[PDB]
């Protein structure tokens, strides 16, 4: 019962930058985690950056730092793009509670292109 | 389900799993490596026993069983060969599916402990100071025989009903082969060890291995040894009778303050019985001995732990 | 209010609450008459430790602490006077409403064990040795917060060091050996009175006997076979402090249960000050499976007649 | 909440016998005490005999085998036997139940008389 608003993206020039902004509501739970996925044709759908309720950062290393992520609502900062960046961006919400197994909630997907 | 719940013992309640020690310290080393596999203190967190490990505190590190005669050894001192039993005093069946009898200690090194007997049918006792070489082709407590070695050369009966009161480690020198992380050849030289709990580690690049320390007293030398068990005796003994089924890989547990409610830090508690830490500091961990790990949630490989 | 519960452990799972052994046998003794008030294994059925009672196996019958001195005594061997902190290292404070340290040996004996040491500051020395303990010697104060020990081993042992007691059994039983376990030490010496005991426990009614759990205890040399008798396992007395589940009348009914059969072996009463109490046509070690478990079926009172066993 | 119904009362001749029922229903326990009691004119309410759920006796230590009692769950009879004018009384019949969760509950009969 999680719903994932989905906000930001569009097109870019290259060497640019742009801002996403997730945020969920219904039954979240105390302890989670928060993020974003992207996805290109024919290429599997890879974290980009996600964080936890506490606040733990974790980014792909293919990164190399050009994104950082922030906060329940959340916000990715992008920087540096490359035409390689240009992919759909989906929001990926974990629920996780004492008394039942992970359940995963995604986001409708905001396109990017740079 | 049944809901998963650990024992409310704060640290200073708790004892080792490997030796009967109580715990002192939480600990992490990042500039230690090892394959870590002891198969004592082995639970699964729905209450799977796993290994050689056993429930009584009494019975880690113990033997018992009979002496059968005096033997001849390289090694220093006088040397007894004894067969061993369960330690329910039952024979032991070779052909079970456990490593050892239950109980038999799961390092090498010198064990330094107490021997003593008393009489079959007023019966007549006696005790020495005794050591077992759990690295000596003579241990092979998967064929039911051991040897052990006095400094005392006769006072030691045949035949008569024998326990082996652990107490700590003989010594550490270079000689002594002392490695807390590699396991004795149960069945001696010419054999593989078969039924062991699997080895364990963290998934992820940036954890550790979060262990429960004990300092272990020595009989001589230099050094300050210690052991490090992946869960405390209380664990095992609470996850046996609770027998809760686990609803993901992981568990997510809190370090708590009691007197405060503040959490401290937290750790994953995997499903086979261990925890991991992202933590770059090492050794003990500074933390007050009163706090108490409390279980939060289920979460799995995308929950990224906080730096401690 | 939170149900009374106990641990689903067998009698080959449980270990002695006085000394560090496993459970050996269920006991009974129609002929004692001495007063049992054990401070060890003492804990009441809603989880409050009482007497020299703590939750560490390793912490029963042991000592921390220094020694400050060689010293001359009458007994035999080289003796030794070490000042005793609490087991978790912090110093003890007499003014504190206990007995003794948490884990003082609760029984009059000469309790043997090995003193190991290691050196205050990487590779500091260590040295261990056999010694003994003599719960009725007056120089055994621990309440005053200094125990005296002997070793066989003359000169090796240093003041002023980390020290260590592990217990490991009795030194010996003969007379002179003054052992009996239900005989208190005077945790201040002599001319002094034992403050804040767990009190002494007994059947209420005529017709039923305290039940045991028995640990059949190692000796250094001598003839014998000594036991320590417990009123609650170790296990029992963790299980209890954590539940802390209020205690609904004076007297627990539990039954003794067979779980391969699944039938009931016996009934006993467990009163809510930590002990059980029991109904029976003989005496000396009960004949009962090992892998039997006591369980919780209500709670009682004094109108409930007790099956003989 | 644990309904009595009792028996087998009535007038009786010095050394007759009678035999008095309780029965037991409503909120009844797997565990449970069950019994007679007895009270005369200017006296306190004495036991007489009870019966525990696994059949354990215990007796007024003056009656001396005189009276018996026995057990159907949760139901018990009691054997008056070679009867006196000083067991004319008013009996009661008890039920204590016990449980798990609760302290334990006493229940009391309507009382019958009893006259020899």
């Amino acid at each position: 019962q999680v719903q994932l608003q989905e906000s930001g993206g569009g097109l870019v020039q290259p060497g640019g930058s742009l801002r996403l902004s997730c945020a969920a509501s219904g039954s979240v739970s105390r302890t989670y985690v928060m993020g974003w996925y992207r996805q290109t044709p024919g290429n599997q759908r890879e974290l980009v950056a996600t964080i936890t309720s506490v606040g733990s950062t974790n980014y792909a290393d293919s990164l190399k730092g050009r994104f950082t992520i922030s906060r329940n609502t959340v916000y990715l900062q992008m920087n540096s793009l490359k035409p390689e960046d240009t992919a759909i961006y989906y929001c990926k919400y974990i629920r996780y509670s004492p008394i039942h197994a992970p359940l995963d909630y995604w986001g409708q997907g905001t396109q990017v292109t740079v | 389900s049944k809901p998963f719940t650990l024992p409310i013992l704060t640290l200073g309640e708790l004892t080792n799993s490997r030796f009967p020690l109580p715990i002192d310290v939480l600990y992490t080393n990042p500039n230690e490596s090892a394959i870590v596999q002891c198969q004592n203190g082995r639970c699964t967190l729905d209450g799977e026993l796993q290994g050689t490990t056993q429930l009584l505190p009494t019975g880690i590190c113990a033997f018992r069983g009979k002496v059968t005669q005096q033997v001849q050894d390289e090694h220093r001192g006088t040397h007894w060969n004894m067969t061993v039993t369960n330690l329910n005093g039952t024979p032991f069946d070779p052909t079970e599916d456990v490593p050892a009898p239950l109980g038999t200690p799961d390092f090498s090194g010198q064990i330094y402990g107490v021997i003593s007997q008393r009489n079959t049918n007023l019966p007549a006792n006696r005790a020495h100071e005794a050591v077992i070489a759990t690295y000596s082709p003579k241990f092979t407590p998967k064929l039911g025989n051991i040897q052990f070695s006095t400094w005392e050369t006769q006072d030691v009966s045949s035949g008569q009903p024998t326990k082996f009161t652990p107490v700590g480690l003989a010594s550490v020198d270079a000689n002594s082969h002392f490695d807390q992380w590699t396991l004795p050849s149960y069945s001696g030289a010419l054999t593989l060890n078969m039924n062991l709990a699997p080895s364990v580690a963290p998934v992820f690049p940036g954890e550790c291995l979060l262990f429960f320390r004990s300092f272990i007293p020595l009989k001589g030398g230099y050094g300050n040894p210690a052991i490090d068990c992946l869960m405390p005796q209380e664990w095992v003994q609470h996850l046996y009778q609770e027998s809760a089924p686990s609803l993901s890989d992981v568990a997510l547990v809190r370090y708590v303050n009691p007197e405060t409610g503040r959490t401290l830090f937290e750790a994953k508690l995997h499903r086979n019985g261990f925890l991991t830490v992202a933590r770059n500091s090492a050794g003990p961990v500074v933390a007050p001995t009163n706090g108490y790990f409390r279980f939060d949630s289920w979460v799995n490989q995308f929950y990224t732990l906080a730096p401690m």
